[PDB]
């Protein structure tokens, strides 16, 4: 039992790390994940502004039409 | 060198979440910078949908 | 490398979770933040596609 | 045996521990790659309704 | 609620449109609309409701507003307010609800968007699993809706879909079909970097799914095809958990519970994953009786 | 700041619009206007001052302005510069600032989005929270604000404003208002694979309201019923911290602290959760008193 | 599908837009155009067949639509339906889909945004890895395409990118091409405080493509080099794995397959590592039977 | 690159816009410009050359249509394509990327965002820390910058510029200034959920500010300062560190690097705060020849 629960320590503790270097890739593909994203937020920041303003000026236009 | 790797093992494990915690945090971070970011596109995009359906009609009639 | 040298880690995995319970919350928003601007950002389209053919339709006696 | 049975049982808690941590990263790290698509349909969605008012803003000032 | 129902919904927001000179008029103008005018007066007084929070009143006001685009044929400008008759009447007649969305759709399908549409389509799938309980007519939306993500690229965002398609016909006993979906998804889950470690969840449930009556004594057949691919998703113990589940599968049923025992303790199981057990576990104890 | 206050705020940019030939004129022209005109030159009026840090006469400046578009009877063009009023007057008078956001919602209610709304109303709340503190208005903004979100599907953004109405009504003594927030928060939470893992901190700040001078005795009664629906929220020790809290409430009060002791080591306590267990710690010296 | 392939294709989408007038015609109008009547009548004609699933005989819809707007020499108005057949033609002849993305592109060259342009670049590449296997014409798309995101300075995402061109560029013994990669990655991963736990990911790829036949003498002038800047990537294990291959390198072969078995338990390599290895593998077995 | 230099460059892109008809002319058209036709032309012309990855070529054309625009007056047209010379020079001369950016910055000023400012204000003050290393001066382009963003209520988004120009500040000896942004910054992150758990990381280097050639004597009355509000960061060992080094100040100068033995083992320190410390071991051996 003692002898036993030692070498069940052993598949407990080898599963635990095992559970936490596995822990760890997805910890870092998050973070790669989430900064790639960030470039894709924004290009939508700076496209929404020319998604706004060149589109703006035809509002001022508007007085021709 | 059962109760070693035991140590041995619990010394890189605490040399991962040292660092687990670390990498984790940033992803704490990286979103709210993220959530700010959208919420600057969020009511531009509500305001760009609201300024061009005042211009459909003056371009409908028009 | 003892009971007190786990309890480092067994306080510290209890932050990782804390840390990440606030984490969830802050992504699952965001979820729902997109998928309402994907009906903002696409009505845009079909507000603007409307609006150029309607200004393809305004070029009248332009001679 | 009670100086591990004390102790042993108590890591089983910290492997319980874990696994609650471990389902919420692969969860999580799913959910932003279901977000990932998202935002991949708002960008070159942004990018049509960029050029259709760039079509209308050289357009509309004429 | 904000100033007395919002002025009483406005005093039924300024006398429900009427005096719009007949809503038609050929007299005066032949090159003309009122309808025009009769959109944005009629859309803020469905707004209106809103404030009000009284929402079966306010889609009823968006339909015809919807209505009234139609009648002017432009198309995307209706069915933009279809659904916001299809977000009102959800905290409302839930039928109303589905079926207005339901008209949405068609305005999207030959619009040019299919994303829209496929949102939408889990949308109304929505309604179907929480007030108006009816599982295989969700079944039949969310099938048809990851079709429209598959046809659109979106093959991550579609399984999110296409799991619910194949969760919900499990307890449906539709497991032929369904253990393909786990199927394809799991085998498209290990090319992947991002998945990988996610799909060892996806065969156990398709492991799962092959104990309709038959296959549990090949259950060995199941397992070395699953040992096939993807190195036994690299030996996690909830694939051992089947792996002693199969010398069970013959006698010494009472282990059923003791296999869980050490699993539910580890990981808490959902109430899917119980159910799915458990008729398993009704099943096993036809062994029992034929022990006797 | 940037050149002597941006040339002195452009020396009161421009002669504060003056020269506006009256700001009204009908002789020669009647189909015309200089009031847009008057838009852009008095808009980057007030933008010279967050350039100087002149943050009280920046919305100043904002307002006429955006007065001037509700002249001109343009609805969303003057609602998206009072928030930049509003944004201004943030670092400044405060009631000046909430008030003039308060004036951009109703622009905002009746044009087909309450998102944006319910941002605001939660901006007007974050100023009653650091700058006017004023706790029971702030509640009232909050409860507001989730009715738009929840009217707005979004029901998992809308708990983030309805936890706070919640966690700042319990200090006020509004416990039975806060304490069906918490449940119905996470009776909603377990359904979900999302906030599942979550859900077990609501709970235990739901049967901390359960304080109010009742129930106490039927804390029991609580957490059985805690019980019922999500299975001891797999049985989380938070939940046992409360399980030998409930023999504690009778007899050995120098205990409360020694319960804690062993709590807030494994997991510190924020200034919300000391103050409740606190309040409850001067309830139960009154039973300690009836000891004598 | 859908009502009988939607109406047979609704009836070849009324009758194949014949009875255009000639579809030219220039004896009433010199200045109008019965050709922007053929753009939605025949969109929306190939768009019919994605609901009855016919995605052959719909991109061959989309193409003469899209040859339409360049007949009409509206630039991108037939970019944006290129596209929708070369989205069309991917559960389909491929070789058709990627020649019509291929297409699409130089509009979008000379258009100004070259973002549009390097999402198809890897989206014509992905066909080249799953269809058309042809590896070596997908490196050169790659390629091309990180020069478009630098050039649009979005360094993150050229990364994601770059590593696919390395990653196949190492198993088609391109290594001196693709070492260079590895370090101009993780010299400009160790920089930034993201992606700094990743860099060391990258430079055990990077000296693991120091294994052509030459520099596994050198590994030592490899290591010493990759000593240099990142200290030891701070000295993980996963670089202690190549440490004790260094001596691994001369004698004892049998313990490589060791020295990766306490690594493959501790963390499951993927196909890609594998196979790098197992030719480092067959490289080792040269020094054993130089042995003999 | 891309058929030998883009066409050579397209042949200096249609012979460098010449042929312009002077550029200018008031005989036959009174109300017209050629100069818009100048634009897209001339605007095309540079993006040519980002095919050819001639950058220093590129952006000298992207700024005499900037000045086209501003020749033209019309305002949000200019702008945008000084930053595409500004994003073009990055990989050219950087002093012309600069100032080209700066005269990028006064244009969005007066326009009515400052979060486009603020972007480029670090962006400017990257090639001050990559290319052209002047410390001081991007010291002063990251503390305007911040002034942006709190100016736009990003209080978040400010503290990662706001970093920044405190993490400088500290080697360049600016203690007393940089010592008050850390203690703000945690001062502001102790009161949110969110950055609690890094508040830690940030009273850390503010204690570590306090080490000027002052105050490491009056270290106690530091850390008490650091007792006050955030109950010892709920005590990390990081700030225990400091604890024994406070002993550690007067006597035994050798267990310095003992003390970071057992600190850089646990957490391998980055070469900032490597630094910092090293510079306090060279100030405590002032007291080690005080020993003699």
């Amino acid at each position: 039992r003692a002898d036993q629960l030692a070498d069940e320590s052993l598949e407990s503790t080898r599963r635990m790390l095992q559970l936490v270097e596995e822990s760890k890739d997805a910890g870092i593909r998050t973070l790669v994940m989430l900064d790639e994203q960030g470039e894709q937020l924004e290009r939508i920041e700076e496209g929404m502004d020319q998604i706004n303003k060149d589109m703006k000026e035809a509002e001022k236009n508007l007085t021709d039409l | 060198a059962r109760e070693n790797e035991m140590d041995e093992n619990l010394e890189q494990v605490s040399g991962i979440i040292g660092n687990l915690r670390h990498m984790a945090l940033d992803m704490g971070n990286e979103i709210d910078t993220q959530n700010r970011q959208i919420d600057r596109i969020m009511e531009k995009a509500d305001s760009n949908k609201t300024r061009i359906d005042e211009a459909n009609q003056r371009a409908t009639k028009m | 490398t003892s009971n007190r040298r786990l309890q480092q880690t067994q306080a510290q995995v209890d932050e990782v979770v804390d840390i990440m319970r606030v984490n969830v919350d802050k992504v699952l928003e965001r979820d729902q933040k997109l998928s309402e601007l994907d009906d903002r950002a696409d009505a845009l389209q079909a507000g603007a596609s409307q609006f150029e053919t309607s200004a393809a339709k305004l070029k009248r006696k332009y001679w | 045996l009670s100086e591990i049975e004390t102790r042993h049982s108590e890591i089983i808690k910290l492997e319980n521990s874990i696994r609650e941590l471990h389902d919420m990263f692969m969860d999580m790290a799913m959910l932003v790659e279901s977000q990932g698509e998202m935002i991949d349909r708002i960008e070159y969605n942004v990018e049509h309704a960029v050029d259709y008012v760039e079509r209308a803003v050289s357009d509309t000032k004429k | 609620s904000g100033k007395e129902a919002e002025a009483m919904a406005l005093l039924a927001e300024a006398e429900r449109k009427v005096k719009n000179s007949q809503s038609f008029f050929s007299g005066l103008f032949g090159g003309s609309s009122k309808i025009e005018e009769a959109c944005e007066i009629y859309a803020r007084a469905a707004n209106m409701f809103k404030m009000a929070k009284n929402w079966s009143a306010a889609g009823s006001a968006f339909c015809q507003a919807a209505q009234l685009h139609l009648q002017l044929q432009s198309k995307h400008d209706a069915a933009t307010c279809f659904v916001d008759a299809g977000n009102a009447f959800k905290k409302a007649d839930p039928q109303e609800a589905i079926n207005c969305l339901m008209r949405a759709i068609e305005i999207y399908t030959d619009m040019g968007r299919f994303t829209i549409a496929a949102k939408h389509h889990i949308s109304i799938a929505e309604i179907y699993e929480t007030e108006l309980v009816d599982i295989e007519k969700a079944i039949a939306h969310y099938e048809q809706s990851a079709d429209y993500y598959k046809g659109e690229e979106s093959n991550s965002s579609a399984n999110k879909c296409l799991l619910k398609v194949a969760g919900y016909a499990a307890q449906l006993e539709q497991y032929q079909k369904a253990i393909d979906i786990y199927e394809q998804v799991g085998t498209n889950a290990m090319d992947s970097p991002l998945l990988k470690y996610s799909a060892k969840d996806y065969f156990f449930k398709a492991a799962l799914c092959h104990f309709c009556i038959d296959m549990l004594n090949a259950k060995l057949a199941v397992q070395k095809y699953e040992e096939l691919f993807p190195a036994f998703s690299d030996s996690r113990e909830c694939k051992l958990m089947k792996k002693l589940l199969e010398a069970h599968e013959e006698q010494n049923v009472d282990s059923y519970t003791e296999a869980v025992k050490e699993y539910d303790s580890i990981s808490r199981l959902d109430q899917w994953l119980t159910t799915m057990l458990l008729r398993i576990k009704k099943t096993i104890q036809g062994d029992e009786e034929d022990l006797r």
